[PDB]
């Protein structure tokens, strides 16, 4: 007689989802919403380039370290990218206080613009061109220091008078700026380079104030020093002021940084290529459309939520139990 | 199947009915054919896309983990970061993990239960004029038109008009 | 509906049944009207708002966010304090509103459960004395007072009692 | 013809709708919304007890004793605080006043604060006590003041600062939060004019707490017509324990301090009023008065308050699908 | 129930039936028994049991608090701690408490599904060979012997085998 | 009669309830208990692997070595550290230890401490290394005292203190923990006589690390009779650096010094009076050993090996049977 039956659809489809009920239940149709996949390389983002430090650590390329100065003037950056095997940093040994958060401040930037904040005029009856070491060679000048700082030393006669800068930040954006302080290791050194008796640092603005005077002692030789040089850095906001006062030791900024303020640092071998993306990691370039991502937790631009998930499939159609066919 | 229908008492489904997941099959003097109940695929269809939207945009959301550095006095707010972005991926892999467990087992469901009500609203028509074969399968004890099969699944059908054929097959056998 | 009967096989509501979710309405000599189901209805009261206060309950602890105030030194932890708090805040955005979404689907479940099966009790109850219809609905074989009604409705129906006046009209 | 009995559902002229993963907009008979988006914009009481309305003066002014903050001196109980976004007096001579986050930190944490003369003026001797005001401190009857809470000790007129020194045995119960400072001068001419000649220090100590401080000067830019800086400190005395201070120039004393009573703290920069008013749960923005399970006022919070969500609406349905004829 | 079966049409269990979670009782002239229906209750086994170990796998990473001290300058990051902790602790918390209430609301509903399911089946096995009284219960209009049992249970219930003897008897 | 088959389901002897998110105490046939509250409160080995016990002494009292705690003095190996809430020998002479949470901290990472004498006494030339104790500080066996682990160096019966230096070398493969501290006496008169006349620094420097210290000379509150205090310092100094000493006076001397191993195991600090004993343990906690297969706890959130997850939750019960509907006897 004539039949009418009641049925689901049935298809060729293997894939399977997973159940809290069962594992391995083949389905019609289903969507991953996961994913695995990344380029290899970084590229840019909001087509704008990331900024490749090269050889150079971050304290190198902003303290400018000579062997730096292809990263030298103004900058545009979508992100930094830092290579880790970089040797080029903190070529005078010391150390570059509150680093940490001087590294965030830098990367919550998009910006900088390079600028002389004290030219060498500043500071009187002092001796400019002489602050040079074998610490801090450039590629072709086997003696040479930062960009954006003088080691002022003694005038050929004693003695190392009273030195007084200001700068007032006239502008909209907030500056970026570097000072150090010298320790010698010898009362000889601080001689021959300073005038006698104790001296000082001091340093100030509306916010701020900093006060320090040299210690002097010998440290194990690094790069061919047994002195040190305390670095610092600070921000200067927009109609605030800086006066600088020093009789001895004062490594003065140079030249500073109108600062521009989400932001990356990477620190990745990969390769900067020419190429867009809209999700960049510290693995790779996503390029997708899917919800969930197993790359990176670490990124820059709009990127699907990061979770330790191998596959995370939903079924959309029905059990697949398709006639069997021999 | 948790309502019974798939992979239950009807066995298997139908590679032949290729326009949608619901379906009749019908055999008459006329011919036989596999065809899809467009309403409750449709709406089936609508369902499932939603909720497959509805779990994207629930998760749209980004924890963000960061590439700051600590110190060597910063061990503890070091730590801290870590067991902090390491706690919210945990929550998160989670989450998603558990629901397309959950929704999977239920979207099965659904599916069940959609077949197994288009099973009932024939059964229910039909009465005593067929006869259950197993599978989901009817035999009508009266000669069934294209346009009394038709009618089966719009829901016009007449269970008068072949009541006396139908009640003389039954009992003739 | 996903039992099938809430917008499935019953297409509509009863505006007219006033004083519970579940029903039955019935038509005789007498007259016609509507009559709660008052024990599955308040079957449902009773789950329904355990399972509101069960999520108002395991919704009840809170997240602080703390206005503490970070300096310029302190770019990093207030950073961190800001992931976190909007971490927290997302997590549990997520949580109440799949919840809500969840729990939506399935309470309209149960109640289109519990319709199908009043449905189903009615039906065991009449058997063969009353024809079922498309449409939740049963026509007698034989005259049902308004006891009759009341007694279907009661679950006490008398199979019996109109079984040989049934079974004449049914053939008749 | 033949009577009927049928199976079927509630339907009402409910238009309140629900979203489900399988649908959106599904008129359903009976619901219940748990978010509440609804606020009072004010300050009101909690638990009966007032908020601390700091009016013009910053949580700096007020505690350091700001001679424009005098509405606010003596004894404080709070069941928070709430400073107004441009109050104007704050620190009124220049400088720094150290570990401000941890202090502003330390305070929302308690509930009271009974003010009491910690050193007497008489505690230093061979100083004049009298002279230390400044046109940078006015109040709002003379020009030049000070902070109440602290003295600026000078040279008296002749020569010199001697070693000045004093202690103070906390035996009460409560915490003692105090306030010290160090004067940095612009000049060696300031310096030698208020102290004597010679290598000055300030040395403060407790018996968990040191500190050690000389001046450091030099000139910086122009704030309130002032130069010269005053670094300001604070701490914490713990019951049983003892301040000695001793210092040879530059200190500004500790003058009054706080018996310091600490739950949940609140400090809200607000600008809201704060009316003659009840409340559970307050809000940085708001009271909420509800029994609602989530809000989307804000996520920060005195009292009893709902959970904050991002959430506009989260309405469970009770009820079932709507379909009236 | 939601499907209405457990503690619904049929009101109790069996201690009898030992064997499984769902069954049969039957009763005939050779004797009366309890048997489990093995293929549904070793399914339900199964399901079950990978949702308990689905549960417990995707519960199996742990928070970890930890016991670091803070100075009386570190207010702000040792409360930071603190809710950073205690907030995780809440979310978790939430998260197996929510989810054993869903589940076992969803488990018992899999449980009274499989037992209507097997009601279903023996129903549709059995048409109007068979009369239904209370409670899940059929009575043979003819002779069912335990091998017609077997059949029953088993799937392959024999309704032409039976009809003229039970149309027969349902006449008188 | 009739003969019958009946559709039903299993029902036993079971009490046990759970709940669901439509009904409370609902009895079934099967559950699992999936959190755990059974802990001994105690402390037992974690890999093997034996805690270190403080005893009378604090973190403080253990690496300066207080004289106290030579029961402590050797080489340790532990597997996590368990510091009684009211040990009594810690920093016997007054003053801070610097940075003490972070030292707390980076010793909870360490598996083990080699003892060793960094700095011998013949290191500080032309001062008095024998003289430095104070009754602050005494052993169990001597009234006046010291730390093991620094020297406080006096100078001669000549009126100099001259400069003294030191050099070490880590030439080794581990990191080297070590002590040193700057003296701030009541006195200039307790100065003049301790060290010399004038000013007064104590330098030290590595390769990536500075620091400079000199005496803050005021009175405090007597604590263990002294007025005068010391800051002690704590630093660790990596394989292949190189530590130089300088100082003026003041200095209180590294002596002996650890090498430190770190470890792969998170590591802990368990501040609590419970016993330790030879017991082996998977999962310890602070308030004590789990044993156990579940997946929840309510014991501790502060533990160290493989544990349950942590939550608050009184009990976590999953129904795996039906609702038990069991006949009713008379
Ligand atoms: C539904 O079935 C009846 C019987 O086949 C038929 O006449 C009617 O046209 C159908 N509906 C349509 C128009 O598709
Ligand atoms: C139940 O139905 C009977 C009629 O069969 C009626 O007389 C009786 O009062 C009803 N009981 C209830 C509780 O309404
Ligand atoms: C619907 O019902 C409520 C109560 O019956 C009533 O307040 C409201 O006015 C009604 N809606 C309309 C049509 O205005
Ligand atoms: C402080 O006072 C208490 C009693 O009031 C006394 O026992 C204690 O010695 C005093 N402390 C000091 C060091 O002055
Ligand atoms: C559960 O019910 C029992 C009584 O059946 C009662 O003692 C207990 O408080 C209830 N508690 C919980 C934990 O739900
Ligand atoms: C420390 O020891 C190594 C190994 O001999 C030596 O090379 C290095 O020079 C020493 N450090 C210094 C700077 O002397």
């Amino acid at each position: 007689g004539d039949k009418i039956c009641i049925g689901y659809h049935a298809n060729n489809s293997t894939t399977q989802v997973d159940t809290l009920l069962e594992k391995n239940v083949t389905v019609t149709h289903s969507v991953e919403l996961l994913e695995n996949q990344k380029e290899k390389r970084f590229c840019k983002i909001m087509n704008k380039a990331p900024l490749d430090l090269k050889d150079c650590t971050i304290e190198g390329w902003i303290l400018g370290n000579p062997k730096c100065d292809l990263l030298l003037g103004d900058q545009s950056w979508s992100y930094i990218v830092e290579r880790p095997n970089a040797q080029n940093g903190i070529c005078y040994p010391g150390v570059l206080n509150e680093l940490e958060e001087l590294k965030a401040f830098i990367g919550s930037g998009e910006r900088v613009e390079r600028f002389e904040m004290f030219p060498k005029s500043t500071w009187a009856g002092v001796d400019t061109s002489r602050g040079v070491t074998n610490a801090c060679p450039s590629y072709t000048i086997d003696s040479s220091f930062y960009r954006n700082l003088v080691w002022i030393v003694k005038t050929d006669s004693a003695t190392y008078p009273v030195i007084k800068g200001t700068y007032n930040n006239t502008g909209t954006q907030p500056i970026l700026y570097f000072w150090g302080v010298h320790h010698p290791l010898d009362t000889t050194v601080q001689d021959n380079l300073y005038g006698s008796g104790d001296k000082y640092v001091r340093m100030g603005t509306e916010s701020m104030n900093f006060a320090k005077s040299p210690e002097i002692a010998a440290r194990p030789a690094v790069n061919g020093q047994r002195s040190r040089i305390d670095y610092y850095w600070s921000v200067l906001r927009p109609g605030e002021t800086l006066n600088v006062e020093s009789n001895g030791n004062l490594i003065a900024p140079w030249y500073a940084y109108k600062f521009v303020s989400k932001g990356a640092v990477f620190k990745s071998d990969l390769p900067i290529e020419n190429c867009d993306a809209t999700c960049q990691t510290i693995t790779g370039v996503l390029r997708t459309n899917k919800t969930f991502q197993n790359v990176s937790p670490l990124w820059i631009g709009e990127c699907p939520k990061y979770v330790k998930s191998e596959s995370l499939r939903l079924a959309t159609g029905l059990r697949n139990v398709p006639q069997i066919a021999t | 199947g948790i309502f019974g229908a798939i992979a239950g008492f009807i066995e298997g489904g139908w590679t032949g009915m290729i326009d949608g997941w619901y379906g009749y099959h019908h055999e008459n003097s006329q011919g036989s054919g596999y065809a899809a109940d467009r309403e409750s695929t449709q709406k089936a269809i609508d369902g499932i896309t939603n909720k497959v939207n509805s779990i994207i945009n629930k998760m749209n959301t980004q924890f963000e983990a960061v590439d700051h550095e600590f110190s060597n006095l910063e061990r503890r707010i070091g730590n801290l970061n870590k067991r902090m972005e390491d706690g919210f991926l945990d929550v998160w892999t989670y989450n998603a993990e558990l629901l397309v467990l959950l929704e999977n087992e239920r979207t099965l469901d659904l599916h069940d239960a959609n077949v197994k009500n288009l099973y009932e609203k024939v059964k229910s028509q039909l009465r005593d004029n067929a006869n259950d074969l197993g599978n989901g399968c009817f035999e009508f004890w009266h000669k069934c038109d294209n346009e009394c099969m038709e009618s089966v699944k719009n829901g016009t059908y007449d269970y008068p008009k072949y009541q006396k054929e139908s009640k003389l097959n039954r009992q003739g056998i």
